[PDB]
Protein backbone atom coordinates (compact mmCIF):
# COMPACT_ATOMS: atom_id res chain seq x y z
CA UNK A 1 0.00 0.00 0.00
CA UNK A 2 0.95 3.67 0.46
CA UNK A 3 3.33 5.71 2.37
CA UNK A 4 0.71 7.88 3.82
CA UNK A 5 -2.68 7.35 5.40
CA UNK A 6 -5.57 6.05 4.00
CA UNK A 7 -8.44 8.04 4.62
CA UNK A 8 -9.56 5.54 7.11
CA UNK A 9 -5.94 5.41 9.11
CA UNK A 10 -6.11 8.95 8.65
CA UNK A 11 -9.59 9.23 10.38
CA UNK A 12 -8.81 7.20 13.12
CA UNK A 13 -5.73 9.05 13.63
CA UNK A 14 -7.82 12.08 13.93
CA UNK A 15 -10.24 10.97 16.46
CA UNK A 16 -7.80 8.83 18.79
CA UNK A 17 -4.15 10.26 18.66
CA UNK A 18 -3.61 13.91 17.11
CA UNK A 19 -3.31 16.26 19.74
CA UNK A 20 -5.62 19.39 19.46
CA UNK A 21 -5.45 22.85 20.28
CA UNK A 22 -7.67 22.53 23.17
CA UNK A 23 -6.19 19.42 24.87
CA UNK A 24 -4.28 20.69 28.24
CA UNK A 25 -0.86 19.81 25.86
CA UNK A 26 -1.37 20.21 22.19
CA UNK A 27 2.43 19.94 21.22
CA UNK A 28 4.94 17.67 22.49
CA UNK A 29 8.67 18.91 21.54
CA UNK A 30 12.08 17.37 22.29
CA UNK A 31 15.05 19.75 23.56
CA UNK A 32 17.29 20.26 20.61
CA UNK A 33 20.76 19.98 20.02
CA UNK A 34 22.86 22.90 21.48
CA UNK A 35 26.46 23.56 21.61
CA UNK A 36 26.83 26.69 24.47
CA UNK A 37 31.19 26.84 23.68
CA UNK A 38 31.23 26.78 20.24
CA UNK A 39 4.70 27.51 25.65
CA UNK A 40 1.49 27.15 27.77
CA UNK A 41 -0.04 24.76 26.00
CA UNK A 42 3.63 22.91 25.26
CA UNK A 43 5.20 19.64 26.84
CA UNK A 44 8.95 19.83 26.39
CA UNK A 45 10.18 15.84 27.33
CA UNK A 46 12.43 16.48 30.25
CA UNK A 47 16.10 14.26 30.71
CA UNK A 48 16.91 15.80 33.97
CA UNK A 49 13.37 16.08 35.72
CA UNK A 50 13.37 12.81 36.98
CA UNK A 51 17.18 12.60 37.90
CA UNK A 52 16.47 11.18 41.16
CA UNK A 53 15.38 8.01 39.39
CA UNK A 54 18.42 7.17 37.79
CA UNK A 55 21.42 5.92 40.19
CA UNK A 56 19.64 2.19 39.11
CA UNK A 57 19.18 0.28 36.03
CA UNK A 58 15.79 0.46 34.84
CA UNK A 59 13.65 -1.99 33.40
CA UNK A 60 14.09 -3.49 29.83
CA UNK A 61 12.51 -5.44 27.26
CA UNK A 62 14.37 -6.41 24.23
CA UNK A 63 17.07 -3.78 24.70
CA UNK A 64 19.74 -4.40 26.80
CA UNK A 65 20.87 -1.00 28.75
CA UNK A 66 24.35 -0.19 26.55
CA UNK A 67 27.75 0.47 27.91
CA UNK A 68 27.07 3.84 28.06
CA UNK A 69 24.07 3.95 29.76
CA UNK A 70 25.73 1.90 32.52
CA UNK A 71 28.18 4.82 32.62
CA UNK A 72 25.90 7.43 32.85
CA UNK A 73 23.71 5.30 35.90
CA UNK A 74 27.49 4.73 37.48
CA UNK A 75 28.08 8.40 37.19
CA UNK A 76 24.81 9.40 38.64
CA UNK A 77 25.47 6.41 41.67
CA UNK A 78 29.29 9.10 42.29
CA UNK A 79 27.36 11.77 42.06
CA UNK A 80 24.68 10.91 44.45
CA UNK A 81 27.81 9.64 46.98
CA UNK A 82 29.29 13.07 46.93
CA UNK A 83 25.82 15.44 46.91
CA UNK A 84 26.43 15.89 50.32
CA UNK A 85 30.03 16.88 50.53
CA UNK A 86 30.98 20.11 51.57
CA UNK A 87 34.69 21.56 50.35
CA UNK A 88 36.75 18.78 51.08
CA UNK A 89 36.21 15.88 47.89
CA UNK A 90 36.83 11.93 48.08
CA UNK A 91 37.71 11.65 44.78
CA UNK A 92 40.89 13.73 45.08
CA UNK A 93 41.40 11.51 48.04
CA UNK A 94 41.68 8.53 45.95
CA UNK A 95 43.11 9.69 43.07
CA UNK A 96 45.97 12.50 43.34
CA UNK A 97 48.39 9.86 44.90
CA UNK A 98 48.27 8.00 41.36
CA UNK A 99 49.43 11.47 39.40
CA UNK A 100 52.34 11.76 37.44
CA UNK A 101 53.90 14.83 35.95
CA UNK A 102 54.83 13.46 33.17
CA UNK A 103 51.35 12.65 32.28
CA UNK A 104 50.27 16.02 32.45
CA UNK A 105 50.71 20.41 31.56
CA UNK B 1 1.52 -4.22 12.84
CA UNK B 2 4.19 -1.83 11.68
CA UNK B 3 5.92 0.37 9.68
CA UNK B 4 5.34 0.32 5.50
CA UNK B 5 8.49 0.14 4.52
CA UNK B 6 7.34 2.82 1.41
CA UNK B 7 7.39 5.28 4.78
CA UNK B 8 10.74 3.95 6.67
CA UNK B 9 12.35 4.89 2.80
CA UNK B 10 10.55 8.39 2.79
CA UNK B 11 11.07 9.03 6.45
CA UNK B 12 15.55 8.08 5.45
CA UNK B 13 15.22 10.03 2.57
CA UNK B 14 13.78 13.08 4.26
CA UNK B 15 16.93 13.36 6.26
CA UNK B 16 20.02 12.68 4.03
CA UNK B 17 21.92 15.53 2.99
CA UNK B 18 23.04 13.80 -0.29
CA UNK B 19 21.02 13.38 -3.32
CA UNK B 20 23.13 10.23 -4.39
CA UNK B 21 22.27 8.56 -1.24
CA UNK B 22 20.89 4.94 -1.68
CA UNK B 23 19.10 2.41 0.64
CA UNK B 24 19.47 -1.48 -0.09
CA UNK B 25 16.19 -3.47 -0.06
CA UNK B 26 17.67 -5.29 2.57
CA UNK B 27 18.50 -2.56 5.06
CA UNK B 28 15.11 -1.15 3.82
CA UNK B 29 13.69 -4.14 5.52
CA UNK B 30 15.95 -3.60 8.60
CA UNK B 31 14.90 -0.24 9.14
CA UNK B 32 10.97 -1.75 9.18
CA UNK B 33 12.07 -3.73 12.20
CA UNK B 34 14.53 -1.48 13.93
CA UNK B 35 12.13 1.14 14.21
CA UNK B 36 9.26 -1.04 15.48
CA UNK B 37 12.03 -2.51 18.38
CA UNK B 38 12.19 1.54 19.24
CA UNK B 39 8.63 2.35 19.67
CA UNK B 40 7.85 -1.11 21.82
CA UNK B 41 11.20 -0.41 23.59
CA UNK B 42 9.73 2.44 24.81
CA UNK B 43 6.18 1.37 25.21
CA UNK B 44 7.22 -1.94 27.08
CA UNK B 45 9.38 0.58 29.41
CA UNK B 46 7.06 2.60 30.22
CA UNK B 47 4.23 -0.21 31.12
CA UNK B 48 6.77 -0.99 33.83
CA UNK B 49 7.55 1.79 35.08
CA UNK B 50 3.72 2.42 35.48
CA UNK B 51 3.28 -1.22 36.97
CA UNK B 52 6.12 -0.33 39.43
CA UNK B 53 3.73 2.79 40.88
CA UNK B 54 0.14 0.71 40.47
CA UNK B 55 -0.51 3.69 38.03
CA UNK B 56 -4.23 3.29 35.73
CA UNK B 57 -2.19 4.11 32.61
CA UNK B 58 1.27 5.07 31.21
CA UNK B 59 1.21 8.98 31.47
CA UNK B 60 4.23 11.41 30.44
CA UNK B 61 5.86 11.13 33.82
CA UNK B 62 6.15 7.50 33.55
CA UNK B 63 7.65 7.92 29.83
CA UNK B 64 10.05 10.55 30.89
CA UNK B 65 11.43 8.43 34.07
CA UNK B 66 12.35 5.75 31.42
CA UNK B 67 13.63 8.30 28.95
CA UNK B 68 17.37 8.90 29.64
CA UNK B 69 18.26 5.02 30.00
CA UNK B 70 15.95 4.51 26.65
CA UNK B 71 18.07 7.04 24.26
CA UNK B 72 21.48 6.01 25.76
CA UNK B 73 20.98 2.60 24.54
CA UNK B 74 20.34 3.41 21.37
CA UNK C 1 -4.09 21.13 3.19
CA UNK C 2 -0.96 18.80 5.31
CA UNK C 3 2.48 19.70 4.28
CA UNK C 4 4.59 16.54 3.17
CA UNK C 5 6.66 16.76 6.79
CA UNK C 6 2.68 16.84 8.27
CA UNK C 7 1.84 13.45 6.39
CA UNK C 8 4.56 11.68 7.31
CA UNK C 9 4.74 12.89 10.90
CA UNK C 10 0.65 11.93 10.81
CA UNK C 11 1.91 7.94 9.28
CA UNK C 12 4.06 7.90 12.23
CA UNK C 13 2.02 9.17 14.60
CA UNK C 14 -0.83 6.24 13.91
CA UNK C 15 1.77 3.41 13.54
CA UNK C 16 3.11 4.38 17.20
CA UNK C 17 -0.88 4.57 17.95
CA UNK C 18 -1.38 0.88 16.56
CA UNK C 19 1.77 -0.38 18.07
CA UNK C 20 1.16 0.86 21.83
CA UNK C 21 -2.32 -0.54 21.25
CA UNK C 22 -1.11 -3.83 20.46
CA UNK C 23 1.19 -3.05 23.57
CA UNK C 24 -1.23 -1.80 25.48
CA UNK C 25 -3.61 -5.09 25.09
CA UNK C 26 -0.63 -7.60 25.31
CA UNK C 27 0.70 -6.19 28.46
CA UNK C 28 -2.81 -4.87 30.03
CA UNK C 29 -1.76 -1.28 30.68
CA UNK C 30 -3.27 1.80 28.89
CA UNK C 31 -1.53 4.85 27.64
CA UNK C 32 -2.65 8.13 27.90
CA UNK C 33 -3.09 10.10 24.65
CA UNK C 34 -0.02 12.39 25.37
CA UNK C 35 1.75 9.28 25.77
CA UNK C 36 1.46 7.74 22.58
CA UNK C 37 2.30 11.31 20.90
CA UNK C 38 5.33 11.67 23.04
CA UNK C 39 6.63 8.67 21.71
CA UNK C 40 5.54 9.03 18.52
CA UNK C 41 7.74 12.75 18.36
CA UNK C 42 10.59 10.44 20.26
CA UNK C 43 10.68 7.85 17.00
CA UNK C 44 9.98 10.62 14.50
CA UNK C 45 13.35 12.62 16.27
CA UNK C 46 15.20 9.23 16.48
CA UNK C 47 14.54 8.35 12.68
CA UNK C 48 16.67 11.56 11.91
CA UNK C 49 19.95 10.22 13.68
CA UNK C 50 19.51 7.01 11.98
CA UNK C 51 19.02 8.23 8.42
CA UNK C 52 21.80 10.63 8.98
CA UNK C 53 24.17 7.93 10.82
CA UNK C 54 23.45 5.20 7.94
CA UNK C 55 24.30 7.96 5.16
CA UNK C 56 27.72 8.99 7.25
CA UNK C 57 28.46 5.69 7.37
CA UNK C 58 28.15 4.23 4.20
CA UNK C 59 30.08 7.12 2.58
CA UNK C 60 32.80 6.32 5.47
CA UNK C 61 33.19 2.98 3.91
CA UNK C 62 32.96 4.57 -0.13
CA UNK C 63 29.24 3.34 -0.31
CA UNK C 64 26.29 5.56 -1.75
CA UNK C 65 24.15 2.96 -0.88
CA UNK C 66 23.24 2.12 2.65
CA UNK C 67 23.52 -1.87 3.14
CA UNK C 68 22.75 -4.01 6.07
CA UNK C 69 26.33 -3.41 7.65
CA UNK C 70 25.61 0.26 7.88
CA UNK C 71 22.56 -1.06 10.15
CA UNK C 72 24.14 -2.89 12.09
CA UNK C 73 26.60 -0.63 13.14
CA UNK C 74 23.70 1.68 14.38
CA UNK C 75 22.89 -1.36 16.48
CA UNK C 76 25.99 -1.46 18.16
CA UNK C 77 25.15 0.12 21.29
CA UNK C 78 23.19 -2.74 22.76
CA UNK C 79 23.60 -6.58 22.66
CA UNK C 80 20.44 -7.76 22.38
CA UNK C 81 19.85 -5.16 19.85
CA UNK C 82 22.25 -6.29 17.38
CA UNK C 83 22.07 -9.81 17.94
CA UNK C 84 18.35 -9.64 16.83
CA UNK C 85 19.09 -7.00 14.21
CA UNK C 86 21.69 -9.24 13.08
CA UNK C 87 19.46 -12.63 13.34
CA UNK C 88 16.95 -11.18 10.93
CA UNK C 89 19.47 -9.76 8.33
CA UNK C 90 20.05 -13.23 8.23
CA UNK C 91 16.59 -14.15 8.00
CA UNK C 92 16.29 -12.32 5.30
CA UNK C 93 18.88 -13.22 3.28
CA UNK C 94 17.84 -16.79 3.50
CA UNK D 1 46.26 23.96 28.66
CA UNK D 2 44.63 21.03 27.70
CA UNK D 3 45.87 16.80 27.28
CA UNK D 4 48.89 15.48 26.49
CA UNK D 5 48.55 13.12 23.10
CA UNK D 6 50.52 10.51 24.98
CA UNK D 7 47.57 10.63 28.00
CA UNK D 8 45.22 10.68 25.11
CA UNK D 9 46.96 7.61 23.16
CA UNK D 10 47.08 5.64 27.09
CA UNK D 11 42.92 6.19 27.49
CA UNK D 12 42.43 4.86 24.06
CA UNK D 13 44.31 2.06 24.15
CA UNK D 14 42.94 1.05 27.54
CA UNK D 15 40.01 0.51 26.14
CA UNK D 16 40.15 -1.08 22.37
CA UNK D 17 39.26 -4.59 22.18
CA UNK D 18 41.58 -5.81 20.21
CA UNK D 19 45.42 -4.82 20.27
CA UNK D 20 45.99 -4.61 16.34
CA UNK D 21 44.34 -1.35 16.69
CA UNK D 22 46.36 1.49 16.16
CA UNK D 23 46.04 5.01 16.33
CA UNK D 24 46.98 7.67 13.65
CA UNK D 25 49.10 10.71 15.25
CA UNK D 26 47.08 13.39 13.13
CA UNK D 27 43.82 11.30 14.87
CA UNK D 28 45.60 11.80 17.91
CA UNK D 29 46.08 15.14 17.99
CA UNK D 30 42.74 15.39 16.51
CA UNK D 31 41.37 13.69 19.42
CA UNK D 32 43.50 15.89 22.19
CA UNK D 33 40.98 18.96 20.57
CA UNK D 34 37.77 16.69 20.92
CA UNK D 35 38.12 16.18 24.43
CA UNK D 36 39.07 19.82 25.64
CA UNK D 37 35.92 20.43 23.81
CA UNK D 38 33.89 17.53 25.25
CA UNK D 39 35.27 18.87 28.74
CA UNK D 40 34.63 22.19 28.46
CA UNK D 41 30.89 22.11 26.95
CA UNK D 42 30.53 20.08 29.98
CA UNK D 43 31.63 22.94 32.33
CA UNK D 44 29.83 25.64 30.23
CA UNK D 45 26.55 23.74 30.57
CA UNK D 46 26.99 23.59 33.56
CA UNK D 47 27.14 27.29 34.21
CA UNK D 48 24.29 28.24 32.62
CA UNK D 49 22.33 25.42 34.44
CA UNK D 50 23.68 27.23 37.68
CA UNK D 51 22.17 30.66 35.94
CA UNK D 52 19.37 29.39 35.38
CA UNK D 53 18.48 28.41 38.66
CA UNK D 54 20.35 31.92 39.98
CA UNK D 55 22.56 29.92 41.68
CA UNK D 56 25.96 31.52 42.68
CA UNK D 57 28.16 28.26 41.82
CA UNK D 58 27.48 24.67 40.01
CA UNK D 59 27.46 22.21 42.00
CA UNK D 60 26.71 18.15 41.70
CA UNK D 61 23.04 18.80 40.77
CA UNK D 62 22.91 21.21 38.46
CA UNK D 63 26.06 19.03 36.31
CA UNK D 64 23.12 16.18 37.16
CA UNK D 65 20.69 17.95 35.04
CA UNK D 66 23.09 18.31 31.70
CA UNK D 67 24.73 15.11 31.83
CA UNK D 68 22.07 13.01 29.77
CA UNK D 69 21.97 15.27 27.04
CA UNK D 70 25.71 15.90 27.34
CA UNK D 71 26.12 11.97 26.82
CA UNK D 72 23.68 11.98 23.52
CA UNK D 73 25.54 14.65 21.82
CA UNK D 74 29.00 12.63 22.19
CA UNK E 1 49.39 -13.62 40.88
CA UNK E 2 45.78 -13.09 39.23
CA UNK E 3 45.62 -10.73 42.16
CA UNK E 4 48.87 -8.75 40.82
CA UNK E 5 47.87 -8.69 37.52
CA UNK E 6 44.27 -6.99 39.48
CA UNK E 7 46.17 -4.78 41.42
CA UNK E 8 48.59 -3.41 38.50
CA UNK E 9 45.40 -2.98 36.28
CA UNK E 10 43.68 -0.59 39.12
CA UNK E 11 46.77 1.26 39.85
CA UNK E 12 47.26 2.41 36.28
CA UNK E 13 43.64 3.00 36.21
CA UNK E 14 43.68 5.51 38.63
CA UNK E 15 47.30 6.85 37.06
CA UNK E 16 45.22 7.93 34.21
CA UNK E 17 42.08 9.19 36.23
CA UNK E 18 44.86 11.46 38.02
CA UNK E 19 45.66 12.81 34.79
CA UNK E 20 42.22 13.67 33.51
CA UNK E 21 40.97 15.10 36.79
CA UNK E 22 44.57 17.37 36.75
CA UNK E 23 43.94 18.62 33.59
CA UNK E 24 40.18 18.95 33.72
CA UNK E 25 40.53 20.73 36.81
CA UNK E 26 42.90 23.36 34.93
CA UNK E 27 40.30 23.50 32.00
CA UNK E 28 37.39 24.32 34.83
CA UNK E 29 39.76 27.01 36.36
CA UNK E 30 39.72 28.75 32.74
CA UNK E 31 36.47 28.13 32.25
CA UNK E 32 35.51 29.74 35.86
CA UNK E 33 37.82 32.73 34.87
CA UNK E 34 35.70 32.72 31.86
CA UNK E 35 32.29 32.77 32.67
CA UNK E 36 32.89 34.29 35.60
CA UNK E 37 31.41 31.52 38.26
CA UNK E 38 32.97 28.95 40.22
CA UNK E 39 32.61 25.17 40.39
CA UNK E 40 32.48 22.65 43.69
CA UNK E 41 35.47 20.17 43.60
CA UNK E 42 32.42 17.58 43.23
CA UNK E 43 31.90 19.06 40.18
CA UNK E 44 34.91 19.19 39.15
CA UNK E 45 35.52 15.33 39.77
CA UNK E 46 32.03 14.51 38.43
CA UNK E 47 33.30 15.67 35.19
CA UNK E 48 36.76 13.96 35.14
CA UNK E 49 35.27 11.00 36.07
CA UNK E 50 32.26 11.58 32.85
CA UNK E 51 35.79 12.51 30.79
CA UNK E 52 37.57 9.33 31.83
CA UNK E 53 34.16 7.07 31.02
CA UNK E 54 33.77 9.00 28.03
CA UNK E 55 37.34 7.62 26.62
CA UNK E 56 35.84 4.33 26.62
CA UNK E 57 32.91 5.40 24.51
CA UNK E 58 35.34 7.43 21.90
CA UNK E 59 37.11 4.66 21.62
CA UNK E 60 35.28 1.57 20.83
CA UNK E 61 33.64 3.94 18.49
CA UNK E 62 37.05 5.10 16.82
CA UNK E 63 37.73 1.16 16.55
CA UNK E 64 34.59 -0.03 15.02
CA UNK E 65 34.33 3.15 12.38
CA UNK E 66 37.81 1.76 11.21
CA UNK E 67 36.68 -1.56 11.23
CA UNK E 68 33.66 -0.71 9.10
CA UNK E 69 36.34 1.17 6.61
CA UNK E 70 38.76 -2.12 6.39
CA UNK E 71 41.02 -0.19 8.34
CA UNK E 72 42.86 -1.42 11.85
CA UNK E 73 44.38 2.02 12.10
CA UNK E 74 41.92 4.31 13.53
CA UNK E 75 42.52 7.71 11.06
CA UNK E 76 41.14 11.64 11.75
CA UNK E 77 37.87 10.57 9.51
CA UNK E 78 36.86 7.84 11.85
CA UNK E 79 37.42 11.02 14.82
CA UNK E 80 35.03 13.34 12.71
CA UNK E 81 32.08 10.42 12.87
CA UNK E 82 32.49 10.83 16.64
CA UNK E 83 31.28 14.43 15.99
CA UNK E 84 28.35 14.20 13.65
CA UNK E 85 25.40 14.95 15.93
CA UNK E 86 25.76 18.39 15.85
CA UNK E 87 26.73 20.53 12.34
CA UNK E 88 28.45 23.37 14.22
CA UNK E 89 30.70 20.44 16.38
CA UNK E 90 31.37 18.70 13.65
CA UNK E 91 32.26 22.15 11.52
CA UNK E 92 34.47 23.27 14.59
CA UNK E 93 36.45 19.75 14.44
CA UNK E 94 36.76 19.23 10.45
CA UNK E 95 38.50 22.88 11.11
CA UNK E 96 40.75 21.80 13.90
CA UNK E 97 41.47 18.74 11.53
CA UNK E 98 42.44 21.09 8.74
CA UNK E 99 44.86 23.30 10.68
CA UNK E 100 46.53 20.29 12.12
CA UNK E 101 47.23 19.50 8.51
CA UNK E 102 49.36 22.30 7.46
ZN1 LIG F 1 19.83 2.09 29.05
Amino acid sequence: KDWFLSEEEFKLWNRLYRLRDSDEIKEITLPQVQFSSLTTGIHQLSLSEWRLWQDHPLPTHQVDHSDRCRHFIGLMQMIEGMRHEEGECSYELEVESYLQMEDVT
Amino acid sequence: SGFRKELVSRLLHLHFKDDKTKVSGDALQLMVELLKVFVVEAAVRGVRQAQAEDALRVDVDQLEKVLPQLLLDF
Amino acid sequence: RFSYQQRLKAAVHYTVGCLCEEVALDKEMQFSKQTIAAISELTFRQCENFAKDLEMFARHAKRTTINTEDVKLLARRSNSLLKYITDKSEEIAQ
